[PDB]
């Protein structure tokens, strides 16, 4: 039915989806136990395309658990809504990748892929007209990417028609949570540029910036952050989940978002984002949220539209309004800062609306535009990879996995090729 | 599922071990006999004690660690001590006549005497265990078996399993303070036979323990009780991830080829804090930034080798308690900020966060005050080669004078072991010499 599935690895991402399904449960108001306690059939109408009824009305996720060590499995296993799960999917590891990506990709990569792809495949038979599935990990290591690389390869072959919308955490330029990041990252991204269908960037520092400045929060954790992102990743299917006077699916999205298949790394904007007092400063209009939409500070990725140029831009609106406003602000904005709008893409802004906003708010905005400002991102990470690969720093942890360096060259001149590729598209008219 | 096991050797070494298992048993609060004060509820999500404290069919939960040393007096004190309900007889293997600090004796001479018993015990535990990640081995370049017999120990244990991690806690000859003079012999003879049988290990020196406990713990007159307590804390936190929920429950194997990027120079420093008094617990606040900026005080450096004379490579500031990713994170920016510090630039950043949510527990009768947040700066730099150089120069001359050599030649070692082992520190001097070279252009 255009239903989809979720698969998460990732040192964080395993938590991320926990929050995610948590949020969707709220938007479906079904008890933690797994039965519905809401007030409209509309939550039940399209419930299946994420959930699954069970005998007795156990309502369940179409999620897939990735992990190389059960702790997360216990963690979310210790999770509220944990009784809303299926024990089947608790597919984890006994070792951990140690985030040498070769470890999580050959060593443990080849070790535990099979049981996953089997049960996942059983989910594939459980899906009537599968629009797709949602993968989640991080692009700097192996706790997610280790195996998730193998996932994208295997299912991608196994389902060359299905959509692969991939969110994985990008290392911020400043803070290096690990120094093996350039290598895991580069080795992964070689794969992901080939095999993944959609990708959107996952920085932490942006999420900090949101929580601290625009959220005006002092105490950052993951969980709030995954609230902030699963807000958007939860919004994305809204029309696909719920009616909309102007609907567009991921196929309409990506096909209406990408000129050439190498450009499915997208940046993200969601809003509104206030602290409590703000409403008693300000109110909500479509033009208002628009005035956030093109905010670099909501630009939750390491790329700057202020520095790069919008190759593409789009808006995901959930609520009840007048599109006569919506479009009007659209075109207005597409003029107002025309210069950061790439040229030969006429009407490079594109529209949407969901008859219902997310719960709690009256109107919704989402922006997954695609400039080319990410070039500094790949340039950076490739740069650090370059330095220590001059040094071969921690190659020994690496070659101990029994990869070659020439692969590193492959993702290397590879990833540079993708960058310059974005250069010419940005530098053209 | 996630096991480790501790090995204990040398007088100071098993002193450390005693402090440690006192500690952990305190920290899970399982009573010294082997029972917990109360019943254990059935739950899931992560392991517990099961790592180390050994489940029985009843309130008997013994460590997963082993004693081995050829100087069996003191260990008997454990054989007598309060935890004589705690430990287990077959947990105990000792030698009667120790090495006399002949490396070559308990390594060669008495090296032959207890090995098989050791390996059988190891097989009993690892066979008892499932997902034992790595090996906690403790010894000392002083209590002589701590050098010699341990040297054979890893020398063979590595060849037994291999795939386990080598968790190395041994003590290093204090720079000017000491215990003997054959220490050169113990150390370097250990070292050339240490390295290729070692995965990674840290070097704890005492004089720092003194100076810092006396200033920072406000200690007037310390000893191995305080020392063993302090290392008790540091190991207490170096493995919390496998014991307690933390945001980034990093792991040893994870640490291995990432902290020590190359294979060779795979040791490090470790300055834990916050060690303060009850009168500094109050009159203070002990910020994340205070532990953090304080974490890199060279004068806080818990092994007498100046960081400021070296260039850092990695820093795994695993944290206990109420830690914020952001706050620490910006502190790490602050660490990038430190002009005086200089990093193996070809490893620009190699950082690796640790935010475990349990703040520290304190041992009654101790001198450390209670806090909310712990740091372990397991960091690796260029600096530490120098004191080695002192070791090989001291040993250089003394060996040149053939001092004591009769003792060792009497027990079955050859001279080329000596000069060649000096070639060993020659090479490692080339290693700290070279890796510190900044890659050209
Ligand atoms: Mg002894």
């Amino acid at each position: 039915m255009r239903e989809i599935v979720h698969i998460q690895g990732g040192q964080c991402g395993n938590q991320i989806g926990a929050k995610f399904w948590e949020v969707i449960s709220d938007e479906h108001g079904i008890d933690p136990t797994g039965t519905y306690h809401g007030d409209s059939d509309l939550q039940l109408e399209r419930i299946n395309v994420y959930y699954n009824e069970a005998t007795g009305g156990r309502y369940v996720p179409r999620a897939i658990l990735m992990d190389l060590e059960p702790g997360t499995m216990d963690s979310v296993r210790a999770g509220p809504f944990g009784q809303l799960f299926r024990p089947d999917n608790f597919v984890f590891g006994q070792t951990g990748a140690g985030n040498n990506w070769a470890k999580g990709h050959y060593t443990e990569g080849a070790e535990l892929i099979d049981s996953v792809l089997d049960v996942v495949r059983k989910e594939a038979e459980g899906c009537d007209c599968l629009q797709g599935f949602q993968i989640t990990h991080s692009l700097g290591g192996g706790t997610g990417s280790g195996m998730g690389t193998l996932l994208i390869s295997k299912v991608r072959e196994e389902y060359p028609d299905r959509i692969m919308e991939t969110f994985s955490v990008v290392p911020s330029p400043k803070v290096s949570d690990t120094v093996v990041e350039p290598y895991n990252a580069t080795l992964s991204v070689h794969q992901l540029v080939e095999n993944a269908d959609e990708c959107m960037v996952i920085d932490n520092e942006a999420l900090y910036d949101i929580c601290f400045r625009t959220l005006k929060l002092t105490t950052p954790t993951y969980g709030d952050l995954n609230h902030l992102v699963s807000a958007a990743m939860s919004g994305v299917t809204c029309c696909l989940r719920f009616p909309g006077q102007l609907n567009s699916d991921l196929r309409k999205l990506a096909v209406n978002l990408i000129p050439f298949p190498r450009l499915h790394f997208f940046m993200i904007g969601f809003a509104p984002l206030t602290s409590r007092g703000s409403q008693q400063y300000r109110a909500l209009t479509v033009p208002e949220l628009t005035q956030q939409m093109f905010d670099a500070k909501n630009m939750m990725c390491a790329a700057d539209p202020r520095h790069g140029r919008y190759l593409t831009a789009s808006a995901l609106f959930r609520g009840r309004m007048s599109t006569k406003e919506v479009d009007e602000q659209m075109l207005n904005v597409q003029n107002k800062n025309s210069s950061y709008f790439v040229e030969w893409i006429p009407n490079n802004i594109k529209s949407s609306i969901c008859d219902i906003p997310p719960k709690g708010l009256k109107m919704a905005v989402t922006f997954v535009g695609n400039s080319t400002a990410i070039q500094e991102m790949f340039k950076r990470v490739a740069e650090q990879f370059t330095a220590m690969f001059r040094r071969k720093a921690f190659l020994h942890w690496y070659t101990g996995e029994g990869m070659d360096e020439m692969e590193f060259t492959e993702a290397e001149s590879n990833m540079n090729d993708l960058v310059s590729e974005y250069q010419q598209y940005q530098d053209a008219t | 599922m996630r096991e480790v096991i501790s090995i204990h050797v040398g007088q100071g070494g098993i002193q450390v071990g005693n402090a440690c298992w006192e500690l952990f048993c305190l920290e899970h609060g399982i009573q010294p006999d082997g029972q917990m004060p109360s019943d254990k509820t059935i739950g899931g999500g992560d392991d517990a004690f099961n790592t180390f404290f050994s489940e029985t069919g009843a309130g008997k939960h013994v460590p997963r660690a082993v004693f081995l040393d050829l100087e069996p007096t003191v260990i008997d004190e454990v054989r007598t001590g309060t935890y004589r309900q705690l430990f287990h007889p077959e947990q105990l293997i000792s030698g009667k006549e120790d090495a006399a600090n002949n490396f070559a004796r308990g390594h060669y001479t008495i090296g032959k005497e207890i090995v098989d018993l050791c390996l059988d015990r190891i097989r009993k535990l690892a066979d008892n265990c499932t997902g034992l990640q790595g090996f906690l081995v403790f010894n000392s370049v002083g209590g002589g078996t701590g050098s010699g017999l341990g040297s054979l120990l890893l020398e063979r244990l590595s060849v037994d399993y291999g795939k386990k991690s080598k968790l190395g806690f041994t003590i290093y000859p204090s720079p000017q303070v000491s215990t003997a003079v054959v220490e050169p012999y113990n150390s370097i003879l250990s070292t050339h036979s240490l390295l290729e049988h070692t995965d990674v290990a840290v070097m704890l020196d005492n004089e720092a323990i003194y100076d810092i406990c006396r200033r920072n713990l406000d200690i007037e007159r310390p000893t191995y009780t305080n020392l063993n307590r302090l290392i008790a804390q540091v190991i207490s936190s170096l493995t919390a991830s496998l014991r307690f929920d933390g945001a980034l429950n990093v792991d040893i194997t994870e640490f291995q080829t990432n902290l020590v990027p190359y294979p060779r120079i795979h040791f490090m420093l470790s300055s834990y804090a916050p060690i303060i008094s009850a009168e500094k617990a109050y009159h203070e606040q002990l910020s994340v930034a205070e532990i953090t900026n304080s974490a890199f005080e060279p004068a806080n450096m818990m092994a007498k080798c100046d960081p400021r004379h070296g260039k850092y490579m990695a820093c795994s500031m695993m944290y206990r308690g109420d830690v914020v990713p952001k706050d620490v994170n910006a502190s790490i920016a602050t660490i990038k900020t430190k002009r005086t510090i200089q990093f193996v630039d070809w490893c620009p950043t190699g950082f690796k966060v640790g935010i475990n949510y349990q703040p520290p527990t304190v041992v009654p009768g101790g001198d450390l005050a209670k806090v909310m947040r712990a740091v372990c700066m397991i960091s690796n730099s260029t600096a530490i080669a120098e004191v080695f150089s002192r070791l090989d120069h001291k040993f250089d001359l003394m060996y040149a004078k053939r001092a004591f050599v009769h003792w060792y030649v009497g027990e079955g070692m050859e001279e080329g072991e000596f000069s060649e082992a000096r070639e060993d520190l020659a090479a490692l001097e080339k290693d700290y010499e070279e890796v510190g070279i900044e890659t050209a252009e």
